[PDB]
């Protein structure tokens, strides 16, 4: 389908995407804290030796600078692939992302843009990351017209989505689930390929209930589908949203019109979490089809704890119990 | 000592390093208040045509300011920022740049566009948000931008342009085509975190950029005594490894000389330069006028005729700008992303449906259709 | 009810709250850009002369510093009332608010806190503010456990809510609708009084539909109630949410169980806007009572435009038309 | 010149100001590598009991580091940051503070707590997140805090503590009770916007604060050549109007002297001081050991016995820490706000219900109940 493949874990798939990008786009540069030696999660190993120190380079320790700098590179038309070392530390750059990058094209009447910017950052829980190594910030960005926010579930998906981000003519934030960096490998095409943005993927067809998640949480809901089938005889339609904004409303609504029930899950806290936008929209478009209230199984409304992580996360038992209750509503 | 962080000797006595603020970095000047050249070896001896262009750009800017400031007082436009006192820093530095050098700025930089022959019609179109505005009426007045004249669109959040200008300078370096970037900001904006970001990145990443700080002693109501306690902004440059100078912002020749030399060395050496120009919140126009007279290059009759003609040109542009319609309201939806997401198009259709039914309640009279 | 009153517009009511605070709390200080001469919206006029330059003072032009500084004052137990000059410029401080202020008490096990911090900032559209003088950022903050976000609709409400924020033992963001600063005055008690946080106010009882908004948008929905009564014979229950988080779920759900229909409106963009959290929650709690899909009438998903403002805002005609359709669903 | 922004003379020749990085601010030292006093007028002549306390605090810290570093290698704790090379900067500066001076820091500041007699049990309780942890097991290991010892809880985001420390210093000034605040951070963290915020505010607002920058030449993999291009961090202080000094971080006496003098003047004058201590990523423990021997204040037998006793005390605390249960899982919900919102209590009840049914799938074994 996509040419020769080789087994890659998620960090290797990211390196492969970045390498392919630098190979085919002479303007492209990669920068951020500690990227030169290969990065703290090994995503840029080999790239500086291969492409040159002017193309893969360290910045000072200053996130608002990293993003402002990236925007400036992109304003000249060159591809700028910025790294933020943990998504938790993206906040110093929030003003440069929200007030500047997202509004750049609009506010200039398209005289200037920063479409060739992509910001990549490790994301999501990791077992012991606590408050500042664990966060899932996608909802904060979802309320900002003009940026795209993309989150893959596997190495194959990461490389295809990241290449699309890098090539997309809009500033993109690409969140890499860090707990998957060295998890299981899968076959990933060595040559470049794209997976479309703003397109959900139905990974398992089902007829009784729709389950929606993204990132690592997709694997959780896959398992929940299995539990529900075995324990309840319930057939679940499992959907990976992939792009947070602009999101694939049609694929989700079509699934819910068929099933009449929807459960959305994410690691991020419940309140103001992106599940609230999906739920409210599905309710508007699928109202007459809803057999049961749309359920949201999310992180609690607290900071992300160290020792209590096993109790904090919306795990397969939390999702399963919510599903059981919904099937019985 | 053997520390990688710094190159230095030991000292065996405890001594704190004291700032020298009372006698700070001196202020470079080329001509006195009477328009006389103080030191002949520093005279750039610009030719008469270019010096007249500096003078006419400044005065035309001042004429436009007077008229648009009044327009704002009457609520004909919603907002205005004048250039009073900043005509010489902007015209003088613009004159020292190559026409394709990229400019980032904020609210005091219209003179750069004026020197670059930005049409009066387009300054007005932006302030009125009319159909001629390439910004499609989306930003507040004086938020100018011109892709053809390499002047990156202004944004209201202070200092955000500073690390961006550094990024554009890095990209220029890579592209290898002998271009500088200049980045203007006030002494207030220099307090933002983004200023520390841009100064530091420009030095460590070796970027061909001129940082041009205008220090007029005030940020809205805040005097510089409440803004910083070192010797202005120029004294900050050396701590970042940036070559730095302070100049008399009322002296177009001192601004020109400093910007010309900063541009030459920034592009040749790939290193940042910081110019801090001192202004008032003894005017640059008066001073240059005195200079022109000494050369026999201007006189009262020319001054009168130009005052007349510049008023006429600005009023012609003003009247045309007020009479143009505003852009189609559909334009509120485009350029949010390059393409329009389906969900955004849905919202645009929802507005079109709404106006079909409730249009009498909207000022459709004024908008293109 | 509250002692002697006098007519005050919203800026005067803010000054009155601040004055009362400084009078009764010797620790309290007010700081930010241009506060010393009375502020760009005149909210601090007279206070420096009255209370002293060490208590009402200007900072350098640096929002991340203003909030970090405020947090530090609050860590010692002193009341810190920070100003951010426009809500649009709160973003440089987002990391200090989200990563630091909100998490301060939790992450220390209550050994340290910054409860005595309040950040006040002008908010919402103003007719010609365009992208950076108009924004309503409350949804960005709603996804951050540990801060409170409060928005008044009038001078009486502003002084009572602001005094509660200042006294509340948690870091509060208080957004002041700037278009109301010099709008109509109303009677406001000269002496201090409090209005409780996390409590919605039903300002008009109704039986057919619930309308929810906050800030200036409350006045819009009041008018929509009037239009619906006159034109449709429809009885609307009008609710001012007042506190965005933690929000008064019970008062909203109780109203919707009675009416069976809900319309939520806000100036902020639709996607990821706070209406999505209210809608999703009401749907969960009031599912069997819903006669019609919950409707959200919000700003479009664009930056806030200059010349197009009259077409951008969720005005009374937009709200009315949505309501008409919902009544007819 | 008549500009409010700066106090300076005119200059009639164009001259950029050049940074002096090759011969930077010299490094203050009191004792050489052999522990000998170099300049008798600078000897603080600390009494034997206090100097032994400096030595035992450093070595105890080092003993604890070795053990917890191994614990981390085995996955017994999830994370650890050592203090190697930073024992002298922290113990020496802590010794120069008053016990009630408030400390902000980050990851390299455990020696301050050790000098302040923070119990070994509590360092361990935080790393293990056990029931004895006053932080209730919520943060990653080494995120220490102590209200009783005026050491504000560490947070992972770099440099955020810097403007906060300035705010606490302003509040201390107002409260008028002769207290300083000290704020520690690395040379990497100094690149953050928040560092520019805190330095500037401390100067303009006249705050009794010591900024203590540890410069060990690296931030993770990044050498200082990629971090800045001025003369380290000390050379930045004067540009903010901050009195500044650089010291040998391997020399506990130089650190002590500089911190003692900065503290004295910060509190008396209400002005900030910046100390940049140079360290390695020739050790402070060895150097002080050589000094003790010269005085006849230590010998090999004492060294052996203390090495033994300190290992015993740390192992006793280590074993107890591993055996304590973790806190009740309910504690994940408290302190988000001071009170618990009704909606949050609802979530806490939802977890209690969940564990009632699915508890076998959770490690309840280990948690208090
Ligand atoms: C981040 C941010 N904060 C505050 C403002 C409000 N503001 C607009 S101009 C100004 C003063 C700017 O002073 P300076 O940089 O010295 O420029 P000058 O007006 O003196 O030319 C302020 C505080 C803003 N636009 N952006
Ligand atoms: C805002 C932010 N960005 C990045 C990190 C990741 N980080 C943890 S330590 C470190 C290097 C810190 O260097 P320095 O301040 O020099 O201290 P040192 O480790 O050398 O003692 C980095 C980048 C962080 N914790 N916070
Ligand atoms: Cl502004
Ligand atoms: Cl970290
Ligand atoms: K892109
Ligand atoms: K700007
Ligand atoms: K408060
Ligand atoms: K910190
Ligand atoms: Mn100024
Ligand atoms: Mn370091």
């Amino acid at each position: 389908e996509y040419g020769q493949t080789q087994k890659m874990n998620l960090f290797q798939s990211v390196t492969s995407a970045l390498d392919n990008s630098l190979a085919k786009d002479p303007t492209a540069v990669i920068f951020g804290e500690d990227v030169a030696f290969g990065g703290v999660f090994r995503c840029t190993v080999g790239l500086r030796d291969k492409y040159g120190k002017d193309r893969v380079f360290n910045t000072p320790l200053c996130e608002q600078g990293i993003v402002g700098f990236g925007i400036g590179i992109a304003v000249t038309g060159a591809t700028a692939i910025a790294e933020i070392q943990f998504a938790d530390y993206i906040f110093p750059a929030f003003d440069q992302i929200v007030n500047e990058a997202a509004k750049y094209r609009y506010r200039s009447g398209d005289l200037f843009n920063c479409g060739s910017l992509t910001i990549r950052s490790p994301w999501g829980c990791v077992g012991h990351g606590a408050l500042y190594h664990s966060q899932s910030p996608e909802a904060f960005f979802a309320h900002c017209p003009g940026i795209k926010v993309v989150i893959p579930r596997s190495p194959f998906q990461a490389k295809g989505l990241l290449l699309s981000c890098i090539e997309d003519k809009n500033p993109c934030i690409f969140f890499e689930p860090k707990i998957l960096y060295r998890a299981a490998a899968e076959e990933v095409p060595i040559e470049p390929y794209n997976i479309p943005l703003s397109q959900a993927e139905v990974i398992q067809e089902g007829s009784d209930v729709t389950l929606v998640a993204w990132g690592t949480q997709v694997h959780v809901i896959r398992e929940v589908a299995s539990m529900a089938k075995e324990k309840l005889g319930v057939s679940c339609e499992v959907i990976d949203l992939r792009t947070i904004i602009p999101w694939d409303v049609d694929t989700i609504c079509k699934s819910v019109i068929k099933t009449g029930r929807l459960l959305i899950s994410h690691e991020a806290p419940l309140t103001g979490g992106f599940a609230s936008e999906i739920s409210s929209t599905v309710q508007e478009e699928c109202f007459l089809n809803l057999e049961a209230p749309i359920s949201r199984v999310c992180g609690y409304d607290t900071p992300f704890p160290h020792i209590f992580e096993p109790f904090y996360i919306p795990d397969k038992w939390k999702c399963y119990d919510a599903l059981r209750k919904m099937i019985n509503y | 000592p053997q520390f990688p962080g710094a190159s230095a000797e030991f000292i065996d006595k405890l001594e704190f390093i004291q700032p020298n603020v009372i006698s700070g970095i001196p202020i470079y000047r080329v001509m006195d208040r009477q328009g006389q050249i103080i030191n002949p070896s520093e005279d750039p001896h610009l030719p008469k045509e270019k010096v007249l262009k500096l003078y006419k750009s400044m005065t035309l800017l001042n004429t436009m300011d007077r008229i648009l400031y009044e327009s704002q007082r009457q609520g004909r436009i919603s907002f205005y920022m004048t250039n009073y006192g900043e005509e010489g820093t902007h015209v003088g530095s613009a004159a020292a740049l190559d026409n394709t050098d990229l400019v980032f700025g904020q609210y005091r930089e219209a003179g750069v566009l004026m020197y670059r022959d930005y049409p009066l019609e387009l300054f007005m179109a932006q302030c009125y948000g009319n159909i001629s505005d390439l910004g499609k009426g989306r930003q507040m007045p004086v938020h100018y931008g011109c892709k053809e004249r390499h002047f990156v669109t202004i944004s209201s959040p202070l200092a955000t342009q500073i690390p961006q200008a550094v990024g554009a300078a890095y990209a220029a370096k890579r592209a290898n085509a002998n271009r500088v970037v200049i980045c203007y900001f006030g002494e207030g904006a220099a307090s933002e975190g983004d200023a520390h970001a841009g100064f530091n990145f420009a030095a460590t990443l070796e970027c061909p950029i001129i940082f041009f700080c205008r220090n007029n002693g005030y940020a809205i109501s805040t005097p510089t005594s409440e803004q910083y306690r070192g010797d202005g902004i120029a004294a900050r440059g050396p701590g970042y490894g940036i070559m730095s100078i302070r100049v008399d912002g009322n002296d177009v020749f001192a601004v020109y000389n400093a910007t010309k030399e900063a541009r030459r060395r920034a592009v040749a050496e790939n290193q940042p330069f910081l110019i801090e120009a001192m202004t008032y919140r003894d005017h640059p126009i008066s001073r240059l006028r005195h200079y022109l007279l000494s050369q026999g290059w201007w006189d009262e009759e020319q001054e009168k005729a130009w005052r007349k003609q510049s008023r006429r040109k600005v009023m012609e542009a003003f009247e045309q700008a007020e009479r143009k319609p505003k852009p189609n309201p559909n334009l509120l939806f485009s350029d949010v992303y390059q393409e329009m997401p389906a969900q955004l198009r849905k919202q645009q259709e929802s507005l079109a449906r709404h106006l079909q039914t409730y249009g009498e309640h909207y000022p459709l009279d004024h908008f293109d259709k």
